[PDB]
């Protein structure tokens, strides 16, 4: 660990030859083949709050050396982790939704699912910066916190032979929610009280 | 559908395809050895499309918006 | 195992050298140690934990039941490298000893205490 | 009877190994 | 009438041994893609397959006793029986009517329903069997190295040969000469 | 018998015959001919008879001419379906489903039954396309041709949703609508399969009134029985049951309400919405969603049934006002008040008219005043609704910051109304305790 690390360390993410640790407002990146420290990503903000890296960072699968970080502001910033360079930022749609609660890569290529604290799930082309779907998936008191996609190839469309199912859960509830993403992204079922 | 951001590092990166055994399967001929980062990412995209093809959702009405709105299923 | 009659009796009993406690053992896994005055079972023992013997647990598990009977019942002598191990010189229906003596998974019984 | 689930067996699925995005 | 099947690699990088069975099943016709199945029988020994010589019915025998006879295209089983003791080799006879199973001591020949017609007591500890199809001889190698040819039609053993050296490790049968290539341990 | 179970699944999943008796039985299964004749029939005799049938069908309707080239071809005499690959079999399945959607309307006729007999005896549609064939014969479940199809169907080839038909295959009688409706209320899969078949036909515009009336009746009775099952009395269970009913229904009704080109399926979906809004005690936001989609969806052909279903939807709501776009398209309705009197002869339009007047008054537009005046002098509202509507109109007149000229003209006409509505309006003036003559001389001067 670096000497000047006085923060808890929220998540770890291993890809390429790099392991990447999103702490709270800071990313420490090691090289995995030698397990050595490489550099440190410092996102910057104008306000005190908006620097905070809630959500996390994730990789897109066919994207070379790029992590996708979510901020306390609605921004999802792409960072090239080789040269340590902020390469793009993508802004929240309808900016009343405030904080990026999570983000997950779809099984489609270069489409990321960003889930904001104001409620919307968006799935966006991350090189076109163009929204593919917009879903009011959460209450403002119950923000969507974990999302995951079914990579099977079937399970939607009221017959079960069409793909595109996404489960999601909020931390304040105990019920998961399944979406069929095909026509506009309708809901298909809610598994209630999966846990307490 | 033009790409909004462009990376300047993928032009400079170069990668040997015949050296690694995992990257061996994504060359075109039995001559391609040293590949730049853009063509490497292109072959990597082709191979991801080989493993999982692009689903048909990746390619308004009031009741449909009511169904896709998750504030309506509350207890 | 609750309905097996035959392992529910005491084949042999011996008093203590004090004379205050019987000890009782039959064709079963348990040795009982009774009191001869207060008539209560002071302590029960289990003779063997060994599952290579046959009657040491009262609830056999259904993993060992194939569609051809139990798995510890198929004759596996033919998968032996040596002829003197492959030969079955056993007599049909010999409960008390034969020199053939297949003796695969013998019963648990306390024949003397 | 029909509509009953069968036993569970792990379906073999080819995944994109992410150690090559480097 | 028919044509011989094949597969040939198109490109210069593609090679024939890297072709997956899912790719074959996707590219091939459906009446022959039906025949790619898998039987999951776990608890009764390693299994031993033998087809009839027209390929109608196959017999598969486990090591711990489970011998079954099925018509594998039509999916019906003609017979299934458990037999207790070990099973060295199972073999169809001239038809799919009779088969012959090598038990822990003898061989036994059975009818189509699995009802045991008889056991052959001269053939003790048979480890390998081969049925000559045009002669009606059933040739059995014991573990002792003795090779007995039993005429199946009339029921008398033709020639008990004693292979003078060692237990035999393998046995096959030339389909052109009907001579037996047995393969020793030296 | 795990091996017998695996082999039973293999034998049920197998498709091509492999012994001579199996080939003779599978060739013997026919619609028209008895089995003793249908065993000994080559594919030239069947093609001659059934091509005479297809010539009659192609002279009846025009759109069978691609199937003249692909399905009923002289080369299609010889094609074995079990020898082609998976993509050839899938494209043949698409062609067969398109022909069955096309031929479902004329299926009582002997030409169409001869064409279906060609598909059955050559391509083995009763084994390879059992879902679409059974669904396209389901609206004719009272006829001997359905009895014969039920006779020749394989048992294990039927889908799981249509496995109520097994006693009607064991005893060759046509199944009743009570059996189909009861299995539709019990299984969501059968209702989803019927609705998916008719919507997949109606998107290709191959609808017919028999199919539309069939689907409308069975979804109406199935939603009826489904509500009577979903009712529980416990609050959380009835909430979850209303949610499960909407998740099982919503795609079908959300498409069949705004299918503009097929007014029959639009009216049938209106019937299902009327049953769902009357009998099932639903929520106000769900009912505004239904009303907004109906309002987006109607045509001139379904305007008066749409208004009947709108009266029921607005009547069974707990809120008092309509949500905007409903009132906008009812502004766009041509003869609102006369149509509402023709409906209120049988249907109690009062809450719809009250919500309409309130939603018009909440607009600051002044092109709604003839509609507000007609709805007030209509004698459709009650006395209390008329009083609170006039009070809201004068409050809007106090809230406005021309506009006031038309407002005062409407107010003096409503005050000088003739009958019981004018009595209640002047009583509303007396209980709001504000003078007529102030705004009267203010607008007259």
């Amino acid at each position: 660990l670096p000497s000047d690390l006085d923060q808890p360390i929220k998540q770890i993410l291993i890809f390429g030859g790099w392991i990447v640790a999103c702490a709270l407002t800071r990313i420490e990146v090691w090289k995995a083949a030698t397990l050595e420290h490489y550099t440190t990503i410092f996102p910057a903000a104008s306000k005190k709050g908006d620097n905070e890296l809630t959500g996390g960072a994730i990789n897109m699968p066919t994207f070379l050396n790029k992590i996708f970080v979510g901020r306390k502001d609605g921004w999802v910033e792409i960072w090239n982790v080789s040269t340590g360079k902020l390469i793009y930022t993508l802004l929240p749609p309808s900016p009343d939704c405030g904080a990026v609660t999570c983000l997950q890569p779809t099984p489609a290529l270069s489409l990321l699912a960003i889930a904001y604290s104001g409620g919307p799930l968006v799935i966006q082309n991350v090189l076109t910066d163009k929204t593919v779907l917009l879903l009011e998936a959460g209450t403002d008191d119950a923000p969507v916190t974990s999302i995951s996609f079914r990579t099977d190839g079937l399970g939607a469309g009221q017959d079960g032979r069409k793909d595109g199912v996404m489960a999601t859960a909020t931390s304040v509830s105990g019920d998961v929610t399944f979406w069929d993403l095909n026509k506009g992204g309708r809901i298909m079922g809610v598994l209630r009280s999966a846990h307490n | 559908d033009a790409p909004a951001w462009e990376d300047s590092d993928d032009e400079r990166l170069t990668i040997s395809l015949a050296g690694a055994t995992r990257l061996r399967k994504l060359r075109i001929s039995e001559s391609e050895d040293l590949v730049s980062g853009i063509e490497y990412a292109r072959r990597l995209r082709q191979q991801y499309l080989r493993l999982y093809p692009q689903p048909d959702w990746a390619k308004p009405l009031p009741l449909d918006s009511f169904l896709r709105d998750a504030n309506s299923f509350k207890v | 195992a609750a309905n097996v009659a035959g392992t529910k009796n005491f084949n042999t009993i011996r008093y203590s050298m004090d004379g205050t406690c019987l000890l009782a053992g039959g064709n079963s896994k348990y040795i009982c140690l009774y009191s001869t005055t207060t008539m209560v079972l002071l302590k029960k023992f289990t003779v063997s934990v060994n599952l290579s013997l046959s009657g040491t647990q009262e609830f056999l598990n259904s993993k060992l039941m194939t569609e051809a009977g139990p798995v510890g019942l198929l004759d596996d002598q033919g998968e032996a490298s040596d002829l003197e191990d492959r030969i079955d010189r056993s007599l049909p229906g010999s409960k008390r000893g034969d020199p053939g003596a297949r003796k695969k998974f013998p019963e648990v019984r306390v024949s003397g205490v | 009877p029909v509509g009953m689930p069968a036993k569970w067996d792990v379906k073999e699925a080819r995944k994109y190994n992410i150690e090559a995005d480097g | 009438e028919n044509q011989t099947g094949f597969l040939e690699p198109e490109g210069e990088l593609e090679r024939t041994y890297k072709v997956r069975q899912d790719e074959i099943v996707k590219e091939v016709a459906v009446e022959v893609a039906q025949k790619k199945f898998e039987l999951k029988l776990t608890e009764l020994g390693p299994y031993t397959c033998e087809y009839s010589r027209n390929g109608r019915d196959l017999i598969l025998a486990g090591r711990k006793g489970h011998v079954a006879t099925m018509d594998w295209r039509e999916g019906k089983l003609g017979c299934e029986l458990q037999l207790g003791e070990t099973v060295r080799d199972a073999r169809f006879l001239h038809n799919n009517q009779f088969f012959a199973v090598a038990q822990k001591k003898y061989v036994y020949i059975y009818d189509h329903n699995g009802v045991e017609i008889h056991c052959l007591r001269k053939h003790v500890e048979v480890s390998h069997m081969e049925f000559l199809p045009y002669h009606f001889l059933l040739a059995t190698l014991s573990i002792s190295g003795q090779l007995k040819y039993q005429d199946t039609s009339t029921g008398q053993i033709v020639a008990e040969i004693a292979t003078k050296h060692g237990t035999p490790v393998s046995l096959t049968q030339n389909p052109y000469n009907a001579i037996l290539h047995i393969g020793q341990q030296n | 018998s795990s091996l017998a179970q695996q082999l039973a699944q293999i034998a049920a999943n197998s498709r091509s015959s492999f012994n001579v008796k199996a080939l003779k039985a599978s060739h013997s299964k026919s619609l028209i001919w008895e089995p003793r004749v249908a065993v000994s029939q080559t594919f030239a005799e069947i093609y001659s008879q059934c091509y005479e049938g297809f010539k009659e069908l192609c002279h009846l309707d025009s759109r069978f001419v691609p199937f003249d080239a692909t399905l009923f071809s002289a080369q299609s005499q010889e094609v074995d379906r079990t020898q082609m690959t998976a993509e050839e079999n899938a494209a043949l399945d698409k062609r067969v489903d398109s022909f069955l959607h096309l031929v479902g309307s004329r299926l009582r006729l002997m030409p169409a039954i001869k064409a279906v007999e060609w598909l059955i005896r050559r391509f083995r549609i009763h084994e390879f396309n059992t879902g679409t064939l059974l669904a396209t014969f389901l609206p004719y479940h009272t006829i001997p041709a359905f009895v014969t199809l039920l006779s020749i169907l394989p048992v294990q080839r039927i889908p799981i949703e249509y496995r109520f038909l097994d006693p009607y295959i064991k005893s060759l009688t046509p199944p009743p609508r009570a059996a189909i409706v009861q299995q539709a209320t019990n299984r969501p899969d059968l209702l989803s399969a019927i609705s998916r078949y008719t919507l997949d036909s109606c998107r290709a515009k191959q609808e017919y009134p028999g199919l539309i009336s069939f689907w409308g009746g069975i979804m109406a009775e199935a939603v009826n029985g489904m509500i009577d099952k979903m009712r529980s009395g416990r609050r959380a269970i009835q909430l979850e049951n209303d949610h499960l009913l909407l998740q099982q229904i919503g795609p079908v009704l959300s498409e069949a309400m705004v299918m503009k080109d097929v007014p029959g399926i639009q009216i049938a979906s209106y019937m299902v919405v009327a049953i769902l809004a009357a009998k099932g005690s639903l929520n106000d936001n769900i009912l505004t969603a239904f009303m907004e989609q109906l309002v987006h969806g109607w045509t001139v052909d379904t305007l008066r049934p749409g208004l009947v279903c709108l009266t029921m939807l607005a009547q069974h709501r707990s809120a008092k006002q309509l949500s905007g776009r409903v009132a906008k398209a009812v502004i766009k309705v041509p003869d609102l008040v006369s149509s509402l009197r023709d409906i209120s002869k049988e249907h109690q339009v009062d809450k719809l008219a009250n919500g309409l007047v309130l939603a018009f008054v909440d607009r600051g537009d002044i092109r709604t005043l003839p509609v507000i005046n007609s709805l007030l002098l209509s004698e459709l509202l009650q006395e209390k609704q008329a009083k609170v509507a006039y009070k809201a109109l004068l409050l809007a007149a106090h809230k406005i910051d021309n506009i006031r000229k038309q407002v005062g003209s409407a107010l003096v006409r409503l005050s000088q109304a003739e009958g019981d509505v004018g009595d209640a309006i002047r009583t509303a003036i007396q209980e709001v305790d504000f003078n007529i003559e102030e705004l009267e001389l203010k607008l007259g001067a």
